[PDB]
Parts: C-alpha cells; sequence; structure tokens
C-alpha cells in the first residue's frame, strides 16, 4: 500500500534480467548429469565437447546478466531514494507556523529524514534480496518439475514439517529465555536498591550479607537456567534430524524410481543436487520476509507525516490599516495576547505602539508579516486583503528584523542577500552595508563581502549579528519595514544608522517602518501616536502629545 | 551471503542470541594482526598444493 | 592495541572453572561434523550401486548407515547446543556475583561520583555482551576450522588431482577481498561526510525557521536539498558499482574453476579411474568447502573487535578502594569516653575548599551533647567523621584512647550505630528490616525494641505482625511510622555511643523523650545536632561551631 515504484520502466528490464540470469545458472548440474550419463553408455566425444562448450557460455552469461541487472535496479533505487528524500523535507517545511511552535521538538525534523533513509535502504535490500531467490527457487522448482513428478512431490510436502515442527519445538525455549531475562531483570533490582543506599549500608557493615541476599536471587535462577539449555538442545537436536533425515528419504525412493525404470542415474544425481540447493534458497527466503514485514509497517508514519495568494502590483502604493485586532497561540485559543487593538500606516511616517506588550507585540508584527492568520478582526493595505496577495510579491514588499536574528552559516554576500529570487549586484550589496553602517565590519574581515561566517553566526558578536541582520531589510528595499529587541541590548553608536534611518534618511521618506525596539532615544523621535499593553492603547495624537496628556504613555515614559 | 555466516540462523548449528550480524560501526581500519593470518593460509595452501603434486 | 589483547588473556582466565564444559561441547562438535559430511561420501556409495546391476544386500545396506549417521550427527549437534548454553549461562552468573562482590569494598566518594543509571545499565547490560563472548565465538571458529579440514581431508582421498586443480584460486580469492576492502574504506568514509553534510544543512535550515518564512523562501532551501543528495546518490553508486564489480570477479573465477575441475573429472570418467558416485561426492564437497575458508578471517576480524565493549566492567572490577587499612583491635570492653584534636577535612568531590577545620571534641559516659551552628554548617560532616565513615584529613578522631580506624569494622558498627539524618529500610519484612546487619537475633528481641521505641502500636497492627513486608523501598508505611521503624533499628543493636540527627524536631517529641530515658538510661553516652533551641533548653551539655570551627 503506497508504493512509489514509478520507474515501471527501467524495473521491468531488471525482471527480464534476473530470470534469464537464473535460468543461464542452472547449467552446471543438468550437463553433469546428462554428460555422465553418455560417458557411461560410450557416446561420442563431438556432442561431449560441444556440451561442455554449451554449458561454459550459460555459466559465463548468467553471471554478466546478474551484474547488469544489479547496476540497472541499484541506479533506479538510488534516485528513488534521493527523490523521496527530497519529497518529505519539502513536504515537512511546508506545514503551519503554529506546528513548529513548539521548542522541545526541533529534533523531530532533525531525526525524520535519518529514519527515512535508514527504511528506504533496508527496504531496498530487502526487496532485492527476496525477489532475486524467489525468482530462483521458482526455476528450480521448475526444472525439479520437469525432471520427475513423484520425486518432487516428496520433497515438496516435506518442507513445511523441516520448516514449522522446529518453530512449533521453539516455543518452549522462547518461553524458558522470557522467564530467565525476568529473573534477571528482579536480580538486578534488588542490587540497585543495595547499592544506592550506600551510606547507611556501610554504617551498618551489612555488606556481606548484600553479598548473600545477591547470592540467593542468583542461585534461584540456576533451575530455571538449566531447564533452558536442556530446551535448547532438544531443539537443535530436532531441527538436525528434520532437516538431515531427507537426503535418506529422497535418495532411497529415487532409488526405487531407477529400480523401476522410470528415470537414469544422471536424472537422479541432478536431483539430488538441485534438492540442496531449492532447500537453501527457500530456508533464505523465510529469514527474510519477518526483516521485510517490519520495515514495511514503519513506513505509514512518513507517509502520513507527508499528508498531514497571487495579486501583484507593479508599484507599492505603502497605505495600510488594523481594526479590531485579536491575535493568540492556535494551541491555546482559551488565551490571547491582544484583543479589539486598532492602528493605522502612511508613506513618509513611523509609529511605535510600544509598551510593557510582551508577547502581543510580537503577535501583532507577526500579523504584519503575514506569518500567522489573524485569530480576530480584519485588515487591509493598499486597497487589498494582506493574504490576497502572491507571497513572492509580498516577501519583497515588506520585511522585518525579528526579535532573535541570526545569519546562517555562508559567505557573507549569501547571508546578505538570502532569499533574493534574483542575484544582487556586488555594488549593490556594497551600497546596502554602508547604508545599514556595517561595512566597517565587514570591511574588517579576511575575504570582505567574500568571507563566510562560522555555524549559528558563532565567528562574531550578538552587535556585529544585529548590525549584518539589518542589512538584509536595506538590501531588499521593502517599503514596510520593523525592526525590534536589537538598538536596546546595543549600544547607540550601533543604532546611530537606525536613528538616522528613523529621523532623516532620503529613502526612508519614499517608504514606511513600524518601531518595536525597548530604546527610549527611538520612542523620542516617533511621529505617529500610538502606544499600548495587552492590546489597550495609551497614547495618541502624537507622542509629544502621549507625554503632554499625563496618561499612561507619559507614566510608562516616566 | 556466506552460508557459514548463514548456518548458525537456524538452531541446527547456531546458539541463542548470535542472529543479529552487524559490524560495530560504518568505517574501520583492519588490524594488523589479523592481516598477519592470511600469509598463514597461502603458505598453508602452498604446501598442501606441493604435497599433492607428489601425487 | 595491547589493551585488547590483555582483555583477551582475562576473558580466558575468568572460564577456567567451566574447562569441563567447553571440552565436551569442542567434543561433540568434532563429532557433529565428521558425522555431517559422511552423507555425501555414502550417498556416492548409494548412487554407485543403483548403476549396473542391482544387490539388495549393499543398497540396504548403505540406506541404513545413512539413517545411523544422520542419527549420530543430529544427537551430537543436540548434546553440543545444549553443552554451549549452559557454559555461556554459568560464566553470565559468577561474572555478575563478582562484580557486585567487588563493588561493595569501594569508597563513599566513588558512589558519589558515579551515577546510580550508571551502574545499572553495566551490571545489567555488559556482563551479558561479556558472556556472549568465548561460547559463541569459540563455537563458529572451531566449527569452520574442523569443516575445512575434513573437507579438504575427503578432496585428498577421493581424487589429488581433482583437488590440486580447485586449490589453485586460494591465493587470488583471498587478495581480491583484501584489495577490495583498502578501496572501499575510503568511499564509506566520504558517504560519512556527504551524509554528514546532509545533516548539517537540514538541521541549520530548521533553526532559522522564521526568517526563512518572514524573509525569504521556504523552496529556496529545498534546492539546497536537491544539491546535497545529488551528491549523496553519485556517491552511492560509486561505492556500489565497485562492490557489484568485485561480486562479479569472485564468481566468474568461482564458476571457471568449477568447469576446469569438471572437465578433468570427466577425462578421468572416459579413463576409469573414477565412479560417478564418487565425482558427485566430490563435486558437492567443492561447492561447500569455500564459503568455510572465505569466512574464518572474516570471523577472526570480529574476534579481535568484540573483546573491547567489556573494559567498563574490568574497569570498575579492579579499582583500588580509596579506604583506610582494615582495623585489628578489639575492644572486648565498654568504649568509655570518645574525643576529637584539631579536626579538618573535606569532601574528596569539591577538595578545594575545608567543610570543616580546627575542631576539637569531647564525649563522656552517661552525659548528653548538643551540636550547635547554621544550617548546613559541616554538621553532617561531623556525624560522618564520628560514624568512621570517611577518613579524616586532619587532628585526630581517636576513641577509647585509640586510632578511630584501628578498631574491626564489625566492632565498631556494632558498637557506634548513629540514628540518620531521613529514615531509610531497605525491601522486605519487617522482622528483617528491624535488623539488618544482625549476625543472628530472636523475635522477642525486636518485639522488646518496638516497645521501647514506642513503635508495638503500628507492628502489632500489622496484616502478619513483625512478618508483614514494609514495601518496596519502605513506601509502604508512614513517614513517622518510619521514623519509628529506623529509631527501633538503631536501638535493636543496642549501642554504646549512639547519635542523634534531629529527625525528631518533625516527628512527635514523645520519640524524642523515649530516646532520651532508653538510651541514657545507663553509661551510654549520646551527641545530637539539630537546629532548633528546644533540643538544647533539653540537653545536658552544648557545644558551638560556625563556618567549619567551634565558638
Amino acid at each position: 500500500l503506497g508504493c512509489l515504484g514509478s520507474e515501471t520502466r527501467r524495473l521491468s528490464l531488471f525482471l527480464v534480467l534476473v530470470v534469464l540470469s537464473s535460468l543461464g545458472e542452472m547449467a552446471i548440474p543438468f550437463f553433469t548429469g546428462r554428460l555422465t550419463d553418455w560417458i557411461l553408455q560410450d557416446g561420442s566425444a563431438d556432442t561431449f565437447t560441444r556440451n561442455l562448450t554449451l554449458m561454459s557460455i550459460l555459466t559465463i552469461a548468467s553471471a554478466v546478466l546478474e551484474f547488469v541487472g544489479d547496476g540497472i535496479y541499484n541506479n533506479t533505487m538510488g534516485h528513488v531514494h534521493s527523490h523521496l528524500q527530497g519529497e518529505v523535507f519539502g513536504a515537512v517545511l511546508r506545514q503551519e507556523t503554529e506546528f513548529f511552535q513548539q521548542n522541545q521538538t526541533g529534533n523531530i525534523m532533525s531525526r525524520v529524514t535519518e529514519d527515512t533513509s535508514t527504511l528506504s535502504d533496508s527496504l531496498s535490500e530487502n526487496l532485492s534480496l527476496f525477489l532475486w531467490y524467489l525468482v530462483r527457487g521458482l526455476c528450480l522448482l521448475g526444472i525439479m518439475l520437469w525432471g520427475s513428478v513423484s520425486l518432487t512431490m516428496v520433497t515438496l510436502i516435506t518442507l513445511p514439517l523441516l520448516f514449522l515442527l522446529p518453530k512449533k519445538v521453539g516455543k518452549w525455549y522462547q518461553l524458558l529465555e522470557v522467564q530467565v531475562r525476568e529473573s534477571l531483570a528482579k536480580s538486578s533490582q534488588v542490587a540497585i536498591e543495595a547499592l544506592s543506599a550506600m551510606p547507611t549500608v556501610r554504617s551498618f557493615a551489612n555488606e556481606e550479607g548484600e553479598a548473600q541476599k545477591f547470592r540467593e536471587k542468583l542461585q534461584e535462577i540456576k533451575t530455571l537456567n538449566q531447564k533452558e539449555a536442556v530446551a535448547y538442545a532438544v531443539n537443535s537436536w530436532t531441527t538436525s534430524i528434520s532437516g538431515m533425515l531427507l537426503k535418506v528419504g529422497i535418495l532411497y525412493i529415487g532409488g526405487q524410481l531407477v529400480t523401476s525404470g522410470a528415470v537414469s542415474s544422471g536424472n537422479l544425481v541432478t536431483f539430488v543436487l538441485y534438492q540442496m540447493q531449492f532447500t537453501q534458497a527457500v530456508e533464505v527466503l523465510l529469514s527474510i520476509y519477518p526483516r521485510v514485514q517490519k520495515a514495511v509497517g514503519s513506513s505509514e508514519k512518513i507517509f502520513e507525516y507527508l499528508d498531514r495568494g497571487l495579486l501583484t502590483p507593479l508599484h507599492l502604493e505603502g497605505l495600510v490599516q488594523f481594526q479590531d485586532v485579536s491575535f493568540a497561540y492556535p494551541n491555546r485559543p482559551d488565551v490571547l495576547v491582544l484583543q479589539g487593538l486598532t492602528f493605522t500606516l502612511r508613506p513618509g511616517e513611523v509609529t511605535a505602539l510600544v509598551g510593557p506588550n510582551g508577547s502581543g507585540k510580537s503577535t501583532v508584527a507577526a500579523l504584519l508579516q503575514n506569518l500567522y492568520q489573524p485569530t480576530g478582526g480584519q485588515l487591509l493595505l493598499d486597497g487589498k486583503p494582506l493574504p490576497q496577495y502572491e507571497h513572492r510579491y509580498l516577501h519583497r514588499q515588506v520585511a522585518a528584523v525579528g526579535q532573535e536574528p541570526q545569519v546562517f552559516g555562508r559567505s557573507l554576500q549569501e547571508n546578505i542577500a538570502y532569499g533574493l529570487t534574483q542575484k544582487p549586484t556586488m555594488e549593490e550589496i556594497t551600497a546596502a552595508a554602508v547604508k545599514s553602517g556595517a561595512h566597517s565590519f565587514i570591511s574588517g574581515l579576511p575575504q570582505g563581502y567574500d568571507t563566510e561566517v562560522d555555524e549559528a553566526g558563532s565567528q562574531l558578536s550578538g552587535g556585529q549579528r544585529q548590525a549584518v541582520a539589518l542589512a538584509r531589510a536595506l538590501i531588499r528595499k521593502p517599503c514596510v519595514l520593523i525592526l525590534d529587541d536589537a538598538t536596546s541590548a546595543l549600544d547607540a553608536n550601533s543604532q546611530l544608522q537606525v536613528e538616522q534611518l528613523l529621523y532623516e534618511s532620503p529613502e526612508r521618506y519614499s517608504r514606511s517602518v513600524l518601531l518595536i525596539t525597548q530604546h527610549l532615544s527611538l520612542v523620542e523621535q516617533a511621529d505617529h501616536i500610538l502606544f499600548l499593553e495587552g492590546g489597550a492603547i495609551r497614547e495618541g495624537g502624537t507622542h509629544q502629545q502621549l507625554m503632554e496628556k499625563k496618561g499612561c504613555y507619559w507614566a510608562m515614559v516616566q | 551471503l556466506e552460508r557459514a555466516l548463514l548456518e548458525q540462523q537456524s538452531s541446527a548449528c547456531g546458539l541463542p542470541g548470535s542472529s543479529t550480524e552487524t559490524r560495530p560501526s560504518h568505517p574501520c581500519p583492519e588490524d594488523p594482526d589479523v592481516s598477519r593470518l592470511r600469509l598463514l593460509l597461502v603458505v598453508l595452501c602452498v604446501l598442501f598444493g606441493l604435497l599433492c603434486l607428489l601425487l | 592495541q595491547v589493551n585488547n589483547k590483555v582483555l583477551m588473556w582475562r576473558l580466558l582466565k575468568l572460564s577456567r572453572p567451566d574447562l569441563p564444559l567447553l571440552v565436551a561441547a569442542f567434543f561433540f562438535l568434532v563429532l557433529a561434523v565428521l558425522g555431517e559430511t559422511l552423507i555425501p561420501h555414502y550417498s556416492g556409495r548409494v548412487i554407485d550401486i543403483l548403476g549396473g546391476d542391482f544387490d539388495p544386500h549393499a543398497f540396504a545396506s548403505a540406506i541404513f548407515f545413512m539413517c545411523l549417521f544422520s542419527f549420530g550427527s543430529s544427537l551430537s549437534a543436540g548434546c553440543r547446543g545444549g553443552c554451549f548454553t549452559y557454559t555461556m549461562s554459568r560464566i553470565n552468573l559468577r561474572i555478575r556475583e563478582q562484580l557486585f562482590s567487588s563493588l561493595l569494598r569501594q569508597d563513599l566518594g566513588f558512589f558519589q561520583e558515579t551515577k546510580t543509571g550508571e551502574l545499572n545499565s553495566r551490571l545489567s547490560s555488559d556482563t551479558t555482551l561479556m558472556s556472549n563472548w568465548l561460547p559463541l565465538n569459540a563455537n563458529v571458529l572451531l566449527r569452520s576450522l574442523v569443516k575445512v579440514v575434513g573437507l579438504y581431508g575427503f578432496m585428498l582421498s577421493i581424487s589429488p588431482r581433482l583437488t590440486l586443480l580447485s586449490l589453485l584460486h586460494m591465493p587470488f580469492t583471498i587478495a581480491a577481498e583484501k584489495v577490495y576492502n583498502t578501496r572501499h574504506q575510503e568511499v564509506l568514509r566520504e558517504i560519512q561526510d556527504a551524509v554528514a553534510r546532509a545533516g548539517q544543512v537540514v538541521r541549520e535550515a530548521v533553526g532559522g525557521l522564521q526568517t526563512v518564512r518572514s524573509f525569504g523562501a521556504e523552496e529556496h532551501e529545498v534546492c539546497r536539498y536537491k544539491e546535497a543528495l545529488e551528491q549523496c546518490r553519485q556517491l552511492y553508486w560509486r561505492r556500489d558499482l565497485e562492490r557489484a564489480l568485485y561480486l562479479l570477479v569472485r564468481r566468474v573465477l568461482h564458476l571457471g574453476v568449477q568447469m576446469l575441475m569438471l572437465s578433468c573429472g570427466l577425462q578421468q570418467m572416459q579413463d576409469g579411474e573414477l565412479t560417478q558416485g564418487s565425482l558427485l561426492s566430490f563435486m558437492i564437497y567443492q561447492e561447500s568447502v569455500g564459503s568455510y575458508v572465505q569466512t574464518l578471517v572474516y570471523i577472526y576480524g570480529d574476534m579481535l573487535s568484540n573483546v573491547g565493549a567489556a573494559e567498563k566492567v574490568f574497569s570498575y572490577m579492579d579499582r583500588q578502594p580509596n579506604l583506610p587499612s582494615p582495623g585489628t583491635l578489639a575492644p572486648t570492653t565498654l568504649q568509655g569516653v570518645v574525643k576529637f584534636q584539631d579536626v579538618s577535612f573535606a569532601y574528596p568531590n569539591r577538595p578545594d575548599r575545608p567543610v570543616l577545620k580546627g575542631l576539637t571534641f569531647t564525649l563522656r559516659p552517661g552525659e548528653v551533647t548538643a551540636l550547635v551552628g547554621p544550617n548546613g554548617s559541616g554538621k553532617s560532616t561531623v556525624a560522618a567523621l564520628l560514624q568512621n565513615l570517611y577518613q579524616p584529613t586532619g587532628g585526630q578522631v581517636l576513641l577509647d584512647e585509640k586510632p578511630i580506624s584501628q578498631y574491626e569494622h564489625c566492632y565498631l558498627h556494632s558498637q557506634v550505630v548513629s540514628v540518620g539524618q531521613e529514615p531509610v529500610l531497605f525491601s522486605g519484612s519487617v522482622r528483617n528490616n528491624i535488623a539488618y546487619g544482625l549476625q543472628s537475633c530472636e523475635d522477642d528481641k525486636v518485639m522488646a525494641a518496638a516497645q521501647a521505641a514506642h513503635a508495638d502500636d503500628f507492628i502489632q497492627e500489622m496484616e502478619h505482625g513483625i512478618y508483614t513486608d514494609v514495601g518496596e523501598k519502605g513506601s509502604q508505611l508512614a513517614a513517622g511510622q518510619k521514623q519509628r521503624l529506623a529509631i527501633a533499628r538503631a536501638l535493636v543493636r543496642d549501642p554504646r555511643v549512639l547519635i542523634l540527627d534531629e529527625a525528631t524536631s518533625a516527628l512527635d517529641v514523645q520519640c524524642e523523650q523515649a530516646l532520651q530515658d532508653w538510651n541514657s538510661r545507663g553509661d551510654r553516652t549520646v551527641l545530637v545536632i539539630a537546629h532548633r533551641l528546644q533540643t538544647v533548653q533539653r540537653a545536658h551539655q552544648i557545644l558551638v561551631l560556625q563556618e567549619g570551627k567551634l565558638q
């Protein structure tokens, strides 16, 4: 159920190659029997050397076709494995942000590709080995059935006796092994109980009493130990005799066949040679089936885990507004970070809405970035719904610096332009580094814009990382900008470029931005009046009006 | 599929707990002391050959 | 390197009591192998009898012998498999018993360092992986070796020309495995580098995800994953192609020597020197011997890899205990008084700062002592020093005018027993848990002790009296009942120099009154450590200390 064997063209030829290799491998015994009979009746030497030449050509061609079949199958299998790994990673990355919110689950995405890979190559092997030996075993049955029906009937009827009777007998040991293992785990639990209390046991000098207490939970196991050993002995005996006596029976009844004149000695020689082969082929196929059944039964988790806008404008209007804004975590609908909020934004201006709002400010910023759908109310920008515009145009049209910004391990020219739909100009990357003010740190690198950073940003300080992250939005040049949690932790000298951008930058006059940084120096310069906490606003008209009114904005500014 | 590692899967010649055929880890160098034993197998086959060459 | 060889010699020495079982198993294995490879020889004899004129007297005899050898082989294989499984378990039971009997003699510092879950793991796990060494691996090695010797012997018996012709490929077939392995290992390490690179890329793409969705595109990481997996598949293909090409060269060489062997056999058949049944038996041996002769090196490789998992158990077995020299003095009489002078010590797990220093102490028969000081101000360390559970680092803790470690461990534990800070009782019946470490006892003594400790009400109300079970780890009792049981377990030994650790402060004051009335009812001295001033108000004498020093 849910197979991905789509290369049915390339795979269909593997079935032709495997059957032809199997038919070609069979030359040795059959031509041994024919040639031996031919010599015993003094047949011609020409047919003898002709037969030898034919059996040599057949067995060499069998080996070559086995190799070509194995190459074609494993090339196909490697392609479908790689494709499946890519598909499951694509599917895991498409899930909603509300599933990823669980920080403790950070290893499950890190583990699903791995157990999917070990499932894939384990199932690849078992499929191959199963299919090879099933085809070999079917050909063996065929040529034995051409050989003599009455001599094969008995070797076909006897297999369930020699394969199931050991399995019936093994249940007695399996039971004794379980009872032994349980008593052993009990005895260990007594030793660990005694070891955990070491200060009291040493105080009372009971350690030779503990040695004997452990000693009795071993002497009580010896009697079961013995039973287990004799039950394995009987299992080994019965599987030995049941398999070994079949070679008496086939020889005896064959002898009778040849006495009756139904077949010659050479046919009996080929039959004795085939029987062992059939027995080994069917014996290996019984070992593979459990491993296949185990591996295939775990794939359903992966398959169900995989199963689990369009408006683009040629120019940006930059207008935005919010009304009755409510937001919450989808996993906790009984509590919300804000409700009933309202706001508006216009080109050439910027506003805070700052205050002791906690995660409610971050959820409002995630709403502006469309990282989750609004839990209550509705909003629109540039005369369109927020989800109505295409994701490629939206991500290029508006951007925000995070509250835990980081750059992935790569070259500086890669980190400063990650997610760009086209290759940025090198002069453009230099201009963005200059406009972000980080170009003084970038020019200090060993390779400038070509310099690679270490994993998780470990090659730079937190202020250097904040300066590098702030450049990414400026390189993308989105009309709407946001940035919080950086300029309050960093020095005002690092925030001086952000202060120039907010105060007088000619480029910022052609765009708009929203402030969520906790730095007080930015809060004094803000154009629009907003301040809030818990979704409740506490300022209006102007930031100067919010101070002069002596209200909650002025009390938090005190 | 060496038959000499397959027969111990069955209880005709194997022992309990022997069935898991896995190498210690993915990568691994060969020890020199086991490499010494290959030469002993070759000089054994040489001496056995020269013994049959008398016959 | 030599660490493996010395561990193998340790594992061989550990097996010496089992020599009779390993000898019987070897003897039944040799008998079973000799009795298995004879079937193809007698089967050739049957095929020779069926050609030409049939004689019943030879045919029935050959079938009877075939039955009898198959019966004798199977019986011997069954007796072997029993013997190996029994000795495997006997060495498992002994090595657990030696490991536990070695660990019980260590200092406290080893158990303060080493975690309880680690000792549980190595006691329960690695003793099994260590006992599954000699029995499994000696069996497969001896089976392969005797099978090779027997098969080449039968080949030399049947036809020396054909044996020589078969023995030709032995070297090049061995050497091909070496050359394959020594070109396969580097490709396997490069595979490990490429998959580690893909794992790094997926981990890095998960951590910054919020940034990806907010600023970038999710699909941008998908093309990076495609680029990693392309290199991964290209390397898997190159590895497996080399795997397959070696396997082709092995077979084609194998089938070529098999064909040449058959040609020479048929030519001998034309000259009449060999019979059909002989040729069948020889070619049955030819299809079999080549697996065993190849595998013998692989199983001797696994031999030298298995031993190391056992090293942790040996590392705990022979670690020298840091405890002082064994005691030799027996008092044979009352201790009288006990004293300390300039006492200093620190925990071996954090020896960078002293926990107590400069302490002098005195204790006299019939009197009491009260330790006054801040919470955690070395009081537990002073109690542990008094019970000689850890060696003193400075000063002397001499008692009855003799060194604290000079008295025998049994006599010291029997005379100086002290009630712990928190009650603990091992799992079992109350009639065993109330007298742990007593060499012998009577139920009348325990019943008197329970009455003396005011525990008799709880003991008489039980489902079997004193014979009732106390549950796992003492969890099947009240906390006040646990303190009463601990007080009885201290008094049942009749100590001459007892101690208290403030347990009666949370407990009933009736327990403290019973302890003061009963333990102080004669020459026996007692000392108590507590933070509550109510104990110091009832005490006949007191001693103050702070910051690790007396005050």
